[PDB]
């Protein structure tokens, strides 16, 4: 509830599932991938769609029913001259799979020889540097994108959601909800306790 | 594997690292300009040096792939201007004799003083207001007399091994090394070879020829009363009664030639005062400007980093008028904002130029530049023009819709700009048509002043008041010719200019002459023009031509319709003089 009207986050939308309907649902795993791109490359970033960032880095389902959180970090971690602290890889010889994260670091092999770690012809390399520079334009600013999945087993959840509980009146023939028992009656005293687990 | 699909990673490789070495070349020349110290001079070397040593590396790399092995015909278009060579592509030997003329023939142009006196605006304020004959020609002759005496072994040299080196790189000569920027040599069916620019501009030059008869006819009869023993009705001029040093800007002449004195002309200057503009404005009127065709809105960036205001005399800047662009989204000028006419015109002039480096924003770093040397000056001539008609600035805040207009006023406007658009078209005609027979090898090596006054009196119509002999050189003393630039980009710049204008007024639903169309409230007429700006270098300029004007030849029917008011007057007026200009004519 506090995160939809927060009022401080650059791009927030989701997919499959509605924002307002997932603040009560139950949810087995809740799982936060937070990572830092370009600002272009924010569009790329969709249950949907490729480039170079979905393909050899971090990979989404097509049917991602979830919600993508991203602001902007301008004035955080971004400093002028050249930004030398986050890298990227641009080829790879194979295709990730999502939900994977990249452990491998070996060179992209373009031709027919190998590479042998060392780069040199038909070897380059893959691990390119940003460029986070306040003086730039708007696809250059970098981007903490934070996605949240939301995957439901067998097992029980047990994140759900809080309920807005309301006041308490008495000496009326209404309907009342007391944990499960919806019962309708006039709430009397009692001189009689129960038990401290029932 | 594939040829073609590693092309493509050498191109991702360089890109990501080209960028980042181009901006700190130029952060470094933007510091300099805002504060003028001896410590920016050192930042803009060291990082230039890093560029030209990382070039060299990747352009002898790519000369191992096939420039044939291209399916996407845009690969193609880049490896050109990538695998060339330089001015190092001959012997360790000639390389330093090659670069050392650049710098002597650069170092006499601006320290040519006249004892004393500077060169810009040193000479130029002489030889426009001195209305004398016996002022001016002591200032010409001794320019020829001493710079270009100076200038004579170097100017010779600069021949042989400008030829030796355009071969290096399969070509002909210099002047062909200059037509490969012209040449289509990527999509096929809409091809332009390097023989067809010799044509084209030989015909489409004659229509526009009459044109200049009736001008030059006016303004010889005009000065006649000035020198009435100098300046015959039925003679020529000489060289040195042109306003110019060298014959460029014939701007200065109109205050000596004012056909209608009764009638005064537009000024913007008193409107600014009273609306108090604070000095930092200009750029937010020049904002809504674009919107309104349809061009999209500007960067934020651009109001946050480009140095927008006049510092003044205290602070060290050169605000000289030049586009800059940094890259990376990031989009500066350099200018002093004042408040005066000039300065309303010059701003929307290069905003046009900044408006094409923000259209191929998401290319690479290798398709960031025009199509063409004489293309991106092209795109801010079009919005000066339309932004300096008289009806279309009456319609907005400045001037008042009090001051009248009628046929009289149209033809001071059509008067003052035929004299610097126009005006020096025959010019450069000559100019670059002359190089081109000495650098192929079709004028000798002793025949070089001889041919030079034949082909004034020809095309230009200019005599010589000094018989000159063969130790003199005239061309070798140019802005453009010591800075080894290119002067048949200013050629094309005339004739694109009224292309493109044409092509927005006509849709615009606005007929008739040139002269008063105003674009505003033109929707198709702003996302036409979009269309060759979005592409860049990734299509040709012919196939690009076609979607604003309708043809891949350049043509010059729009250069005289914009002209029409003022030829029809200039024919029933020039009745006492000589149409033209006489050949077998000198004033001495």
């Amino acid at each position: 509830s506090v995160l939809y009207n927060s009022a401080s986050f650059s791009t927030f939308k989701c997919y499959g599932v509605s924002p307002t309907k997932l603040n009560d649902l139950c949810f087995t795993n809740v799982y936060a991938d937070s990572f830092v791109i370009r600002g272009d490359e924010v569009r790329q970033i969709a249950p949907g769609q490729t480039g170079k960032i979905a393909d050899y880095n971090y990979k989404l389902p097509d049917d991602f029913t979830g919600c993508v959180i991203a602001w902007n970090s301008n004035n955080l971690d971004s400093k002028v001259g050249g930004n030398y602290n986050y890298l990227y890889r641009l080829f790879r010889k194979s295709n990730l799979k999502p939900f994977e994260r990249d452990i491998s670091t070996e060179i992209y092999q373009a031709g027919s020889t190998p590479c042998n770690g060392v780069e040199g012809f038909n070897c380059y390399f893959p691990l390119q540097s940003y460029g986070f520079q306040p003086t730039n334009g708007v696809g250059y600013q970098p981007y903490r994108v934070v996605v949240l999945s939301f995957e439901l087993l067998h097992a029980p959840a047990t994140v759900c959601g809080p309920k807005k509980s309301t006041n308490l009146v008495k000496n009326k023939c209404v309907n009342f909800n007391f944990n499960g028992l919806t019962g309708t009656g006039v709430l009397t005293e009692s001189n009689k306790k129960f038990l401290p687990f029932q | 594997s594939t040829i073609e699909e590693q092309a493509k990673t050498f191109l991702d490789k360089f890109n990501h690292e080209a960028e980042d070495l181009f901006y700190q070349s130029s952060l470094a020349s933007w510091n300099y300009n805002t504060n003028i110290t001896e410590e920016n001079v050192q930042n803009m070397n060291n990082a230039g040096d890093k560029w030209s040593a990382f070039l060299k590396e990747q352009s002898t790399l790519a000369q191992m792939y096939p420039l044939q092995e291209i399916q996407n015909l845009t690969v193609k278009l880049q490896l050109q201007a990538l695998q060339q060579n330089g001015s190092s592509v001959l012997s360790e030997d000639k390389s330093k004799r090659l670069n050392t003329i650049l710098n002597t023939m650069s170092t006499i142009y601006s320290t040519g003083k006249v004892c004393c006196l500077l060169l810009e605006p040193g000479l130029n304020e002489i030889m426009a207001n001195s209305l004398d004959y016996n002022e001016r020609l002591w200032a010409w002759e001794s320019w020829r007399s001493e710079v270009g005496k100076q200038l004579r072994p170097l100017y010779e040299e600069y021949v042989v091994l400008k030829n030796e080196m355009a071969r290096a790189n399969h070509y002909e000569d210099y002047g062909d090394y200059w037509r490969g920027d012209y040449e289509v040599n990527g999509v096929d069916g809409y091809d332009y070879s390097r023989g067809q620019l010799i044509e084209d501009v030989e015909h489409t030059f004659e229509e526009i020829k009459p044109l200049y008869e009736h001008l030059h006819a006016y303004v010889r009869a005009k000065l006649m009363n000035a020198y009435p023993s100098y300046i015959s009705p039925i003679g020529c001029l000489p060289a040195h009664l042109l306003g110019d040093m060298w014959g460029r800007f014939w701007t200065n002449l109109y205050s000596l030639t004012v056909p209608f004195g009764q009638k005064p002309n537009i000024d913007v200057t008193d409107a600014m005062v009273d609306q108090a503009w604070d000095a930092q404005r200009i750029f937010k009127e020049a904002e809504k400007f674009f919107v309104s065709v349809g061009l999209p809105n500007m960067t934020q960036g651009f109001w946050e980093n480009s140095m927008l205001t006049d510092p003044g005399n205290v602070q060290k800047a050169v605000c000289h008028p030049t586009a800059w662009d940094l890259g990376k989204g990031d989009f500066r000028i350099l200018m002093c904002t004042k408040v005066t006419m000039d300065d309303f015109l010059t701003a929307h002039h290069e905003m046009g130029h900044i408006q094409y480096d923000m259209a191929y924003a998401a290319q690479p770093f290798l398709l960031r530049n025009g199509a063409n040397e004489g293309f991106h000056e092209a795109v801010g001539e079009i919005m000066s023009l339309s932004a300096a008609t008289p009806k279309h600035l009456k319609s907005i805040g400045l001037l008042s819709p009090d001051f009248q207009e009628d046929n009289e006023t149209e033809i001071n406007f059509l008067l003052k700009q035929a004299l610097t658009i126009v005006g020096t078209l025959p010019f450069t005609y000559m100019l670059e048509k002359w190089r081109w027979m000495v650098f192929k090898g079709e004028i000798p090596k002793d025949q070089w002043m001889k041919k030079w006054w034949e082909m004034k009196r020809e095309i230009v119509g200019v005599v010589e008041p000094v018989p000159h002999d063969e130790t003199y050189c005239d061309p070798a003393s140019l802005f453009h010719v010591s800075n080894d630039y290119s002067f048949i980009r200013y050629y094309t710049r005339t004739l694109y200019q009224f292309q493109f204008q044409e092509a927005l007024c006509q849709a615009a639903k606005h007929e008739g002459p040139l002269h008063k169309c105003d674009i505003s409230n033109s929707t198709e007429a702003g996302q036409k023009l979009f269309n060759m700006l979005r592409l860049g270098k990734s299509e040709p300029w012919t196939l690009a031509l076609e979607n604003v004007v309708g043809a891949k030849n350049m043509n010059v029917r729009p250069l005289l319709n914009y002209f029409e008011p003022l030829f029809t007057w200039l024919k029933d007026q020039n009745k006492n003089s000589f149409v033209g200009w006489s050949t077998d004519w000198s004033p001495y």
